């Protein structure tokens, strides 16, 4: 099957610098054109460069012109995207595409025919932080007809991601992990709730385990019932 | 660069029925017969796949309910019978200066109108200990994804203090849910009394108000 791999993302600083990488396996790397595109967080696809097989053509999205370089290395079955001058608003994660030109009965057209899973790349001034995790306790405000509602505050942490379970990954329906939000201080802060039957508060223990791999932080977190 | 524009940006849509998706270009892009434009989905955690090219081609394996349609500015993407694996962001792509995506268009699943199950959570003794306080109004469970949360505290219209967030919609109940996350000093935290959120949705009968009293629990 064919597979790209990007790397090369993480952390850089406003103005700083950063090379990214993606390795083509399963084809005939050097048979094909190839694409650079990106997404931000909560927004759509954005292309951004393009490399024909033997380089001679190459085309930038204005929004990275002047900053970004696209370069291919065929015998390292490779492509590049030297990203300068890197600003906050690129943020985001940068996807290898490869680009397939059929000559049909119709017409010539494009296929983006295979995407890499993708780097994270995040500019920002801010330092790497473990989350501080804080319990959303069951109590009287908590109000359901049998069920009640809890669930932890993952807050203050830089980058992204971080990943949430409850009881070791046992604890699965009703829960609902949203989507992270950047706060003014530069760090990103999320919640985890769920929804159990409000009979098992006694019960059953219920403890969220919040993961952030890039600053080695694992933290499991048990939410107290309230007893008010 | 062209410049794209896709409208709506969400669009529920009942299984069974037409959907379609319109797709502005800031120059014409039509040449030598040919309509440069091209048609993309994303569905959720997938990778883009080749819908329609040349303006009103069908890729290769692509279901005929899927129809494109245009000319030079204006193009539309139509789906006579709308399933339910249709769900996902749909873009629309020029090539004749490539590329450049639209915003996209995310398919969701129309259903009947739900009701916000409204709860509040008062700040962790060990967060206030660290001179912060966060309380959180979530909305679990509504449609559709209109809903305004207002931070009143003491009858004062909070702004510029809370943060939203909204989950994807979900892929068995086709619901959606909140949180709003109101951050104070605890200084500020305590000099006031009575805190609650205000929720404003069309499956309400009126803005349902939650609300908790400093200290209690």
């Amino acid at each position: 099957e064919v597979q790209l791999v990007e790397s090369g993302g993480g952390l850089v600083q406003p103005g700083g610098s950063l090379r990214l990488s993606c390795v083509a396996s399963g084809f005939t790397f050097s048979n094909y054109n190839m694409n650079w595109v990106r997404q931000a967080p909560g927004k759509g696809l954005e292309w951004l460069s393009y490399i024909s097989s033997s380089s001679g053509t190459i085309y930038y999205a204005d929004s990275v012109k002047g900053r970004f370089t696209i370069s291919r290395d065929n015998a390292k079955n490779s492509m590049y995207l030297q990203m300068n001058s890197l600003r906050a608003e690129d943020t985001a994660v940068y996807y290898c595409v490869r680009v397939e030109y059929y000559y049909g009965s119709s017409g010539y057209y494009y296929d983006f025919d295979s995407w890499g899973q993708g780097t994270l790349v995040t500019v920002s001034s801010a330092s790497t932080k473990g989350p501080s995790v804080f319990p959303l306790a069951p109590s009287s405000k908590s109000t359901s007809g049998g069920t009640a509602a809890l669930g932890c505050l993952v807050k203050d942490y830089f980058p992204e991601p971080v990943t949430v379970s409850w009881n070791s990954g046992a604890l699965t329906s009703g829960v609902h992990t949203f989507p992270a939000v950047l706060q003014s201080s530069g760090l990103y802060s999320l919640s985890s709730v769920v929804t159990v039957p409000s009979s098992s508060l006694g019960t059953q223990t219920y403890i969220c385990n919040v993961n952030h791999k890039p600053s080695n932080t694992k933290v499991d977190k048990k939410v107290e019932p309230k007893s008010c | 660069d062209i410049v794209m524009t896709q409208s709506p940006l969400s669009l529920p849509v009942t299984p069974g029925e037409p959907a379609s998706i319109s797709c502005r270009s800031s120059q014409s892009l039509l040449h030598n017969g040919y309509n440069y434009l091209d048609w993309y989905l994303q569905k959720p955690g997938q990778s883009p796949q080749l819908l329609i090219y040349l303006g009103s081609n069908r890729a290769s394996g692509v279901p005929d309910r899927f129809s494109g349609s245009g000319s030079g500015t204006d193009f539309t993407l139509k789906i006579s019978r709308v399933e339910a694996e249709d769900v996902g962001v749909y873009y629309c792509m020029q090539t004749l200066q490539p590329f450049t995506f639209g915003q996209g268009t995310r398919l969701e699943i129309k259903r009947t109108v739900a009701a916000p199950s409204v709860f509040i959570f008062p700040p962790s003794d060990e967060q206030l200990k660290s001179g912060t306080a966060s309380v959180v109004c979530l909305l679990n469970n509504f449609y559709p994804r209109e809903a305004k949360v207002q931070w009143k505290v003491d009858n004062a219209l909070q702004s510029g203090n809370s943060q939203e967030s909204v989950t994807e919609q979900d892929s068995k109940d086709s619901t959606y849910s909140l949180s709003s996350t109101l951050t104070l000093s605890k200084a500020d935290y305590e000099k006031h009394k009575v805190y609650a959120c205000e929720v404003t949705h069309q499956g309400l009968s009126s803005p349902v108000t939650k609300s908790f009293n400093r200290g209690e629990c």
